[PDB]
């Protein structure tokens, strides 16, 4: 049926069918793109926690922009 | 063990030539203007192959009109906290995208869910120039996909950040496949050394390709579904499809069989789809046993098989191997070894990649050498 | 250098039998039944065997009687937000789970933490059919425990998710095991060819098994705790206990020790538990070194070794080696290199996979040849 | 003690003795379940912000049960 | 090929000897009485060696002095919610040390942002004990510098924790360097049998270090970046500069070029830096083809080239390679194989790690051997 | 100048020059601390929802410390 397996024992080896392929015939490229914002060093009263919060959330935002700007 | 003859390649030479192109003075302004519009478009590159782009995320939209205008208005204090885990959210992905393209030297070998989500990459895959037979492969497997793509991190700057994703192309479907496995065939004189042993080397995958046969001899470098094997079409050879006849018969004219001669009497294993051959050599114990009735077997010295029905368990040596008990029908070929056809004084006792034709002229080479005296 | 050796076999045909199992109709309701009571039981399977199950996160529970009421009670207007953070706790390790299983292809090689906590592997590992010494030694190396075992994806159905973690046995425990490192061993004469280069092949561990030998060619695949080796059994050949005389003497009639043939006059250097081998041939800097003190020895050509007390570092051409600090006793055992009883002219110069009675016995070959003319 | 090594120069070969074996020899199988809920889908207005945290929740659970079932 | 020539070492062995010295009475206490002051500090091993020595993660401080007083103080119930997100960042970053040093069995392959982040990393490097050269070079690659550096847990006791990050030590700086890439170089003839294929073994990288050349086999094991080739000196050998003469002539008598032997008539493609090499044997269909104009080349049989100028794909059977469009000029140097130069009947059909000298010699033997009839 | 590359159709075999190098030729370690809190594991009244949430969060903190006091 689906799938079977013969033995040789003349040559010690076995082959088993019933597979079906799906090879890798090539490549298909495709450029993805995030929109980024130029936080330009902002300024704010920092007496709120929330505020402190969302600080800290933009600094870890222009991080990981200035880490992916330093890889290259 | 034919791993060396195949030819090496890079793997993402795609993917870097579309990024050195996009490196251009411009050519990052022409993406942005066609997706002013919508998410996605398709884009003419300087190079003339047009490629698909995805906005995956809108950062400066949110920052600089949802974010920012009610933080640097006036109060910067907020009233609502909710603000605070939505910012967390929807910048997780950038974060978590550039700790990866970090750690892996920017190209990420599994594409993970934050480089390209499954609604996207459904959406891109729907989008491509295949068949709908390959585009429901492909849509079935988005695991597999993920595992044989790349993403390259491209660029950064014009406030845009780009990476292309390299996904498989599956051009070749549905065409039969067989796995050929493998075992030393050795003789059984009660010698302890002038015992030469005798291996087939064309283990791996088959399957049928335009007329001819790709061949993998790497198998562990090909995944395998219910029925269905993935291999990638660069490491693996391309054949006749006569090699096939290797199995009906390994002396016949029409192809020649790679094989392996030693001298080494080890006792081995070698598990296949359903079932397991043992060559058992030497004063080595070899067992086949059921879960629930124990040892049921015991091998005699030679190269035997045994079928995944009513055998759970192969032992050889101190070595315990787990027979696949998937559902199948097995068949015992009857035959005399094929060591058994040669003299072990004229038996080459050490050549790594030779053949039967390669064998059978080093045998008249020798014997023309020995009758000169 | 035997790695090549080994047979092949299906490392999660044990999971992958127990999926096959869990799809027969009923045996997730068993499995459901038995957790019903507790979080953990042992469960005769319809295949015979008997295995622990554990009930890792119980969200059904969760949603369907502390989310559910509260949300859709009058108009879902939810009144705190600390039910989200709660929401988002007990969820995050499902979707762990999810998205190592998508990247794997559902299958993981390290079963992580959020697979099975150490918790719950402790509590797993307790309750196992095996002795009290091996619930000791997997409980204090779960980290090896965790290397060396897999986690299957099996089903998903009757509102439970189930997966098959694939433990290890360790069956063989506390029997005596040792480390065979092995460098070329080449001549010294100054012509720059004509030099004959010797090597031992049987580099890698060696553990007591059953009267026998279970030999590993591949060292890497194992891991070494303080003094404990953990290998595997499958990476492993099995050979008379005999094979340990190589080491007493090598020119032994019992066993026949696997060597190397070769020309190339290179110098390497080994790096062994408690020292360092170093093969100086040619005109290469070689030189050992203390880290306070600088270079404390310099090698003259030949095969030497030195200790790993007082040296810190082994300098070999251009290559930097650090030396294990781990103490022990290190014993220099003088002797004549072999490669002195070979002739030049009859030394076969290329044999990769050869042993003294074969390299000895193809010398008997073209002396013959040499004298009869 | 604990640990000995030999080098011999006869052959140019170092044995290091003293280690205690741990050879896996087999396996053992464990099931282990997590039990779900197919919650079914809501119905309700989406105007608070928690909610639409909490519908955000409930969607990223079904989608990775839904991959889960989509990955047989 | 030449992998099996290497020597092997210990890798983590420098880190592992810190940790062992880590676990001597009063040396955490030295290192945290060190960082008492600051986030930074040289510390003076007991063994000798000064580290430098940092405090990436404070949460004593966090704990003792921010959560815990404002939390068991008086009415246990705490006001702000703000806490709550506050406290599960600081302690994202120890879970997911504690997780990767599950997973990983205590030692990490790249070193993880988690473990060392970038701002951490690039002042770890700017005070170190190296030459500013050193400095800017492991500044401007940190990613490689991930790649290449290992983090192992060393101790967690008197509440710290303490991990050896062991970072590359790039010595040996802007010496020219050359890749050199192989293929198989068969006969053209139309007979079945009788096709003697040579191929070259030395492939892989060469970079001029001391007056010498070293060479590293398994080029999977070198980055680039630009032009720039970061290699592990212990992934090498070491090798006299006349290797280089093996390019601009293999029949020279300075150098012994290493070769191969086969009579395996294999159609390969072995994709270069700048360009294709192609052996087009038997009836395999070879193809050059570019993006936008499709098939530019038919490859006539034996061994050929391409510039990656123009041509964009290269096609052997069904094998389809994709070049790497990287900018330069190339060079085809006009010459006739060296496979003419033997004679099909008495050439070595089989050697896997032979050269040119060893071949000639096992020629003049069997012709000395013919002669004399 | 830049990369340049040869193919000697002679030998089969093509050369890429104009690399530079960086070759690791040593090793620098580094100790690397985090400052842990032995805090005290009980007392406060788990009724609120945001203590039984940095109760939780305590419990996988000191979980943590625990897994790594294991990796020995
Ligand atoms: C080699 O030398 C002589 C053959 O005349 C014999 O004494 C010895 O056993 C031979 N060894 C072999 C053939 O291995």
């Amino acid at each position: 049926q689906n799938i079977t397996e013969e033995f040789y024992q003349s040559t010690c080896s076995a082959v088993s069918k019933g597979y079906l392929s799906a090879l890798r015939t090539g490549w298909y490229t495709s450029v993805i793109t995030i929109e980024l914002s130029n936080i330009k060093e902002n300024k704010c009263n920092g007496t709120d926690a929330k505020v402190k919060l969302i600080k800290q959330e933009l600094d870890k935002y222009k991080n990981a922009v200035t880490e992916l700007q330093l890889l290259m | 063990f034919l791993g060396f003859l195949l030819g090496v390649g890079s793997a993402i030479a795609s993917g870097v030539a579309v990024c050195k192109v996009l490196h251009l003075e411009g050519e990052v302004n022409k993406i942005k203007s066609a997706l002013l519009s919508t998410n996605k478009a398709v884009v003419s590159l300087s190079n003339g192959v047009s490629v698909l782009t995805f906005k995956v995320l809108d950062l400066k939209n949110y920052i600089d009109k949802q974010l920012l205008p009610i933080l640097n208005k006036q109060s910067c204090s907020i009233s609502n906290i909710e603000t605070v885990i939505e910012f967390q959210q929807k910048n997780n992905r950038l974060l978590e995208i550039t700790r990866e393209f970090s750690v892996n030297a920017g190209v990420t070998t599994p594409v993970s869910t934050y480089m390209l989500t499954n609604s996207e990459l459904l959406s891109l895959i729907n989008d491509m120039p295949i068949t709908n037979d390959q585009k429901k492969l492909m849509s079935n497997n988005v695991q597999i996909v993920r595992q044989q793509s790349y993403s390259i991190m491209c660029i950064i700057k014009e406030e845009v950040l780009a990476y292309v994703v390299q996904l498989p192309l599956y051009g070749v479907i549905d065409t039969p496949c067989w796995k050929l496995h493998t075992s030393p065939l050795c003789t059984t004189n009660t010698k302890e050394g002038s015992n030469i042993c005798l291996t087939r080397t064309d283990r791996g995958w088959y399957c049928d390709n335009a007329g001819s046969v790709s061949f993998f001899p790497q198998a562990e470098t090909c995944k395998v579904q219910s029925n269905r094997v993935f291999c990638d079409t660069m490491n693996s050879l391309t054949l006749p499809s006569e090699v096939n006849l290797c199995n009906v018969d390994i002396f016949n004219p029409k192809y020649d069989c790679k094989i392996m001669t030693s001298k080494t009497d080890v006792s081995s294993s070698v598990i296949t789809s359903l079932g397991a051959i043992v060559s058992c050599y030497g004063k080595t114990k070899c067992t086949a046993s059921n879960k629930n009735r124990g040892i049921i077997k015991t091998f005699s010295n030679g190269c035997d098989y045994v079928s995944n029905k009513g055998v759970d368990t192969v032992s050889v040596g101190n070595t315990l191997y787990y027979v696949n008990k998937q559902e199948g029908k097995s068949l015992y070929v009857k035959g005399e070894p094929i060591i058994n056809f040669y003299d072990p004084l004229v038996f080459p006792s050490d050549e790594f990649d030779a053949s039967i034709s390669q064998v059978n002229e080093k045998i008249n080479q020798s014997l023309a050498f020995i009758r000169k005296s």
